[PDB]
């Protein structure tokens, strides 16, 4: 606090202000196309010869 | 949107910074006095003599 | 850049490869971080948890691993100045693991140590480390992170 | 920026008019690539000599330069160097899009896209 | 202690303190000092023990 001789009026003090933050989320969209030439081939578990 | 971006307000983040009392623990005695000045009388008593 | 507005002062740099560095200088750097966060935080929360990058932890051991676990060192049950419990030996894994607790006497000053070397596949399909490996991150639950999901 | 306003006045929150982009059902096709200049939303964009998206610019040259053939419609704004998503196929309202100067009437705006999977037309 | 004074104290005396034969070497029963070697760098008053 300010020391002020008791005669005089006193000292005026400043306030200070808010601030704000604002955020908009990002967007994610993966996709795959499932062709026959990805359906057809052998899956590893499948037997030899006659899959 | 369009006219104005809608918002959600999430709770305010109040940081109230303070100066906690440390040295005032060695000044526990309080005197409220209207007189002009405070005064001490300090006495030395060398009672250690033979 | 979705900049969350963290103070630029909290993104620090120091050279633990420099000549003459010691364990206490490194902990001094980490506590410079702790001070800045305690000053800047809205809750004033003190950081208890440090996450080390792999290279950062390797440098940390390379420099301070003698003053740590040495006699007269920070880990010596005959000298009652500390309760540190950082392990001599640790697994190596592509993951996260807990190296123990770098504490002072009555819980004072503790800094839980974590090392992170987990890896993820980048947008360009390059594999990369999740935690920056040449850096140490101090964090606390006071970050009160929000996971945000907009409208589909 | 805190200073209240005292004098009375007529206070409007502005106005909103739907930006109707589509004018048809031809299936929509989208790609994305690096921008070579600042690009606004739904602006019509070419690809410059380096293959980077650039706002469409008829009469650029001498032989016409590759900026001078439209190739798509920016789906989001971007600065140079950034990746721009942009439409390559669909039916689009000729008014919703951002067009070069002198490319004013619908006749010309269509003349820029006859040879492509994009078509541009009125809304009734 | 001031911060700088304490830092100088640890810089110059922390090898003899917390050392062999030092005030804290708990094999030697001439003392019970308890100066903590690690402390939170909070802006405030830190207690270091006796």
């Amino acid at each position: 606090a300010p020391f002020v001789a008791p005669n005089v009026q006193g000292r005026v003090i400043k306030e200070s202000g808010y601030n704000t933050k604002t955020f908009k989320p990002a967007y994610v969209k993966p996709k795959h196309v499932i062709d026959p030439n990805m359906i057809i081939p052998r899956q590893p578990g499948e037997a030899l010869g006659t899959g | 949107a369009g006219l104005y971006t809608t918002y959600q307000l999430l709770e305010v983040q109040r940081k109230l910074k303070t100066l906690p009392a440390f040295f005032l623990q060695w000044f526990p005695r309080q005197i409220n006095f209207q007189e002009d000045m405070i005064a001490f009388d300090k006495v030395i008593q060398d009672v250690t003599r033979v | 850049r979705v900049d969350f507005g963290r103070d630029a002062a909290l993104t620090m740099t120091t050279d633990w490869t420099a000549a003459g560095v010691t364990l206490m200088d490194m902990i001094a750097d980490l506590r410079d971080g702790q001070r800045l966060v305690s000053d800047k935080s809205m809750s004033g929360t003190v950081i208890r948890d440090y996450i080390f990058g792999g290279d950062a932890w390797d440098q940390f051991v390379k420099v301070g691993g003698k003053e740590l676990w040495g006699k007269d060192g920070l880990m010596d049950s005959t000298i009652r100045g500390s309760e540190t419990n950082v392990t001599r030996l640790w697994d190596d894994v592509e993951g996260v693991q807990y190296m123990g607790e770098l504490v002072g006497a009555n819980g004072a000053g503790r800094m839980r140590i974590w090392v992170n070397t987990q890896k993820y596949r980048d947008q360009n399909d390059q594999e990369q480390f999740l935690m920056k490996q040449k850096a140490v991150m101090g964090i606390s639950s006071a970050i009160e992170g929000v996971r945000c999901f907009g409208a589909i | 920026t805190s200073l209240p306003n005292y004098l009375a006045g007529n206070g409007d929150l502005g106005s909103w008019e739907p930006t109707q982009i589509f004018a048809g059902e031809a299936d929509i096709v989208t790609e994305g690539g690096a921008a070579g200049a600042d690009i606004e939303i739904y602006q019509v964009i070419a690809k410059n000599a380096a293959g980077a998206m650039v706002p469409h610019d008829p009469t650029a040259t001498e032989v016409p330069a590759p900026q001078s053939v439209a190739i798509g419609i920016a789906a989001q704004p971007a600065k140079s160097g950034q990746n721009v998503p942009y439409y390559i196929g669909g039916v689009f309202n000729h008014a919703a899009l951002g067009w070069h100067a002198s490319l004013d009437t619908l006749a010309k705006r269509q003349a820029v896209f006859d040879r492509t999977n994009i078509h541009i037309g009125n809304l009734y």
